RNA sequence: AAAUUGCCGGGAGGGAAGCGGAUGGGGGCCGGCGAUGCGCCCCGGC
RNA sequence: UAGGAGGGCGCGGCGGCCGAUGCAAAACCCGGGGCGCGAGCCCGGGCGGAGCGGCCGUCGGUGCAGAUCUUGGUGGUAGUA
């Protein structure tokens, strides 16, 4: 982002390739936006993937049991996009990981906007990976 | 019968825009690109390449055969922009498609 | 796949705004037109003709767009359009668009099973 | 007395040299306008 | 787009910069924003307005 | 005597002897006490996404229902629904939860 | 009911935010919001009030008038939410420091090589984030051509509003209403 | 496709039918139509 | 009411973006389930057997209940005169 963040913001709020809009621009429109560097993937300047410059990125991994991808972007590398994106591949268990996210997310000052986002994100995540592992044995509607 | 209004060929096809306005949005236009952020958002495949507002040497400007330039793209990062294009060719929906588009 | 909704539902109204006169006619669509005429009694809004919608007739606003499900529904093409409700279903509800294949409904229930999303078409075209 | 150097790529088969990178063209820090864009594109679109 | 150095090196000589008659087009500079710097993180977050 | 009630329990000094701030003046030395910093957990076992709020253990502390004035342990009741409806029943006594409790006899 | 007109709600009507969608000038709406509403400078609502606005509501400003309006307060910084042009008809200017929406590259080459400051808004609002030392000036309204045809009608007595002709010339809206010698003077 | 017609099953009819607001009785229909899980805790291995 | 303005729904293209499609597209039918105050929209079932959408921008031969409206079809009239 050669243009700061807020730009690159106002520049791409209203229609960006990541964004799945329906139901129209009534009441009823439905908003996600849908790049790998959003948390919720909620399309607002918050959580948005392109329109920061320190993103957080929680991914299930490749064809892999149990690790999950922590990557968050370097502040200073943005004009090199192949080198723009610091990612580890955590298998360790639940609470070591989440020590991990809360160490690269809001102890180092980072960006401590998504110090419950990415751990929300990263439960979520790591009980997709149990249950492609397991299968369905709860139904979890109670 | 006729239609209302039957259209005529000295409708407005042509606008004229300002020279200078011309030149600003034409500038403006590149320096959009310099940015890997909008280049994204855009819709583009940018995720190995090297870095922007990315550059090659001139030897590239002595090529001849397309293998040479797929070649050339495989050391960018754009080979798989442009193998998103070549997998997105479709037929065009609608009364384009018999048109001649 | 529990709702995040803590508050009922209450509709002002559920019959629907017919168009005045779609009974008397058959060209006559149910889709709901204003009546424009001068001595329209639909218009002039005597007691006992066709009510016409107002904005009084809005329902709140928390409780706007859910399902019985007690979910908003966002319609997904393809698993790659589902994956981007994990933080959601607790309050959406994907569900799979019209004109998909049953190969890929397999596709797209087989991984919402998994993420925990609710949806409504997983007994669809099966 | 200093812009951003943007560093070019060479292929393979290329030759040895001692360079430097191009400076930033001011163009390429132009302001980024998309109502401008918007209008002239709609323009320049229809005068073929 | 992907820049060629024979033409990135002749970008400047083309639209030329903040000067009058820089360019090889006659009759243009360079638009100017309307912000020097629209980080409003810094305008809103330095010592002065804070 | 509601309204007088009211204003009784509503002076601050009487709201001072009811709270009881007076023998919490005695344990804490002659000052009231601090209070500390719980919930050292550190241990969340999972990381939901809507916004988190806890159970509730319900500090409000309802009042007994008042037994009716023509109540009286030793009184026969009428029994006016359920299965023995038209019973006539003596009544025991009006136990903790608020509800009566009857006999015949059997 | 009620004895109200239109149920009492405002009927008049302003501008809440600018219909021009520029960025930039959205960006100065958001730092402007954050600076009226936590710093409370009349100033830099003034300021708000008049990024919502129009073109022609925003009128350039020429450096003749400017330097008449900055004649001897060259420790106050000039403020206008507009347009500088520059003028040829001046020879000497201050070495002043101007903060606009806009320059002409000619006013702002003059008032650079006059040695002075050409500030943007958000340059601005750092070193006057209250509109300390500052200088508010707006540009001649009603000097447009098109202000011109206002007013009274062009035909009633007393009224000196321009008509709408053409072409000026001797057969253009000059015999009947306009001498003696042909009817009536207007 | 619709207006229009035939058969099959059902519904109702003392000089119109149709429509709006109430529910009541019939049908036709909905299992995201409606749950079975959470903590502690003891093994027995994973 | 006449009238005005604002925000939206819908149709057919064009420049881009996201995709669906012989495991069944478009179109059409339903006592199917919903969403919206509303234009409308989403899903299910069926026939159907090849193409189609949604979003941003932009445009136009774009929204029907009337015009003794145009064309086509079909009723009662009527198994009657
Ligand atoms: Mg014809
Ligand atoms: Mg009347
Ligand atoms: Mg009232
Ligand atoms: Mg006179
Ligand atoms: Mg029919
Ligand atoms: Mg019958
Ligand atoms: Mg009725
Ligand atoms: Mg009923
Ligand atoms: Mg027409
Ligand atoms: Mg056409
Ligand atoms: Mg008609």
């Amino acid at each position: 982002t050669t243009v700061p963040g807020s730009l690159v913001w106002e520049l791409v709020k209203k229609n960006n390739c990541f964004l799945i809009k329906q139901f129209g621009n009534s009441n009823a429109k439905v908003q996600f936006s849908k790049e790998p560097n959003n948390l919720y993937n909620v399309h607002s300047y918050k959580f948005s993937g392109l329109a920061n410059s320190k993103t957080v990125a929680v991914q299930p991994s490749a064809g892999e049991d149990k690790a999950v991808v922590l990557s968050t972007t370097k502040t200073k590398k943005q004009n090199t996009p192949a080198k723009l994106q610091h990612k580890t591949l955590m298998r360790k268990e639940f609470r070591k990981m989440a020590k991990s996210v809360k160490n690269q997310v809001c102890d180092n000052y980072y960006r401590p906007d998504l110090t419950k986002p990415a751990l929300a994100r990263l439960s979520a995540v790591y009980r997709s990976l149990q249950v492609s592992k397991s299968g369905i044995k709860k139904k979890n509607r109670q | 019968g006729r239609m209302f209004a039957p259209t005529r060929i000295w409708r407005k096809w042509h606008r004229r825009v300002n020279v200078r306005l011309r030149r600003v949005a034409v500038a403006s236009a590149l320096a959009a690109t310099a940015v890997p952020a909008i280049v994204t958002a855009r819709g583009h495949r940018i995720e190995s390449v090297p870095e922007f507002p990315l550059v090659v040497s001139d030897s590239a400007e002595g090529i001849e055969k397309t293998a040479q330039a797929i070649k050339v793209l495989k050391q960018l990062g754009a080979y798989a922009d442009a193998e998103k294009a070549k997998d997105s060719v479709g037929i065009r929906p609608g009364k384009g498609k018999m048109r001649n588009r | 796949a529990v709702p995040l909704l803590t508050r009922k539902i209450v509709k002002k109204r559920v019959k629907h705004f017919k168009r005045a006169h779609s009974d008397r006619y058959i060209g006559l669509k149910q889709s709901w037109r204003r009546p424009k005429g001068i001595d329209s009694r639909v218009r002039r809004k005597f007691k006992g003709c066709t009510l016409m919608p107002n904005i009084g007739y809005g329902s709140d606003k928390k409780t706007r767009h859910y399902l019985p499900n007690k979910f908003k529904k966002f319609v997904v093409h393809n698993v790659s359009e589902l994956e981007l409700l994990m933080m959601h279903n607790r309050t959406y509800c994907a569900e799979i668009a019209h004109n998909v294949s049953t190969k890929k409904r397999k596709d797209i229930v087989e991984r919402a099973a998994q993420l925990d999303i609710v949806v409504t078409n997983k007994l669809a075209r099966l | 007395t200093a812009r951003p150097l943007v560093s070019v790529k060479a292929l393979d088969g290329d030759m040895a040299t001692d360079a430097a990178g191009v400076p930033m063209p001011h163009v390429m820090k132009a302001p980024i306008r998309p109502d401008v864009i918007t209008f002239v594109h709609r323009l320049v679109s229809c005068n073929s | 787009v992907i820049w060629t150095e024979s033409a990135f090196k002749k970008l400047d000589e083309v639209y030329g910069s903040f000067e009058a008659s820089s360019s090889k087009k006659k009759g243009f500079v360079l638009p100017r924003p309307k912000m020097t710097n629209a980080d409003l993180g810094r305008l809103i977050n330095s010592d002065e307005v804070q | 005597s509601k309204m007088a009630l009211g204003i009784k329990r509503a002076s601050r000094s009487h709201t001072y002897h009811r709270r009881g701030l007076w023998a919490i003046k005695a344990k804490h030395g002659g000052a009231l006490p601090k209070a500390e910093k719980p919930a050292a957990v550190a241990e969340p076992k999972f990381y939901p996404a809507d916004d988190v709020k806890p159970r509730t253990v319900s500090t409000r502390k309802p009042h007994p229902t008042k037994l009716r004035s023509t109540i009286t342990p030793g009184t026969v009741l009428i029994l006016l629904a359920g299965r023995y409806m038209g019973k006539r029943v003596v009544f025991l006594k009006q136990l903790q939860s608020g509800l009566l409790l009857i006999t015949g006899p059997f | 009911g009620i004895d109200l007109v239109a149920g009492g709600r405002n009927k008049r009507t302003k501008r809440t935010a600018p219909k021009s969608d520029d960025v930039y000038l959205k960006l100065l709406v958001k730092l402007y919001r954050f600076l009226v509403r936590r710093t409370k400078s009349q100033f830099n609502a003034v300021i708000l009030k008049r990024l919502f606005m129009s073109k022609t509501n925003r009128p350039p400003l020429s450096m003749r008038r400017l330097v008449r309006f900055m004649e001897g307060k060259e420790d106050k910084i000039a403020v206008i939410v507009g347009t500088i042009t520059d003028d040829q008809r001046v020879y000497e200017i201050p070495a002043m420091k101007v903060a606009a929406l806009r320059f002409t590259e000619t006013a702002r080459a003059r008032i650079v090589n006059a040695g002075g400051e050409c500030l943007t808004f958000d340059q601005l609002a750092l070193r006057a984030p209250l509109g300390q030392n500052t200088l508010l000036l707006r540009g001649p309204k009603n000097a447009r051509e098109a202000v011109r045809h206002f007013g009274k009608a062009p035909g009633v007595p007393h009224s000196h509003t321009k008509p709408y002709v053409r072409s000026k010339g001797r057969k253009f809206e000059k015999a009947r209403g306009r001498r003696n010698s042909r009817g009536f003077k207007v």
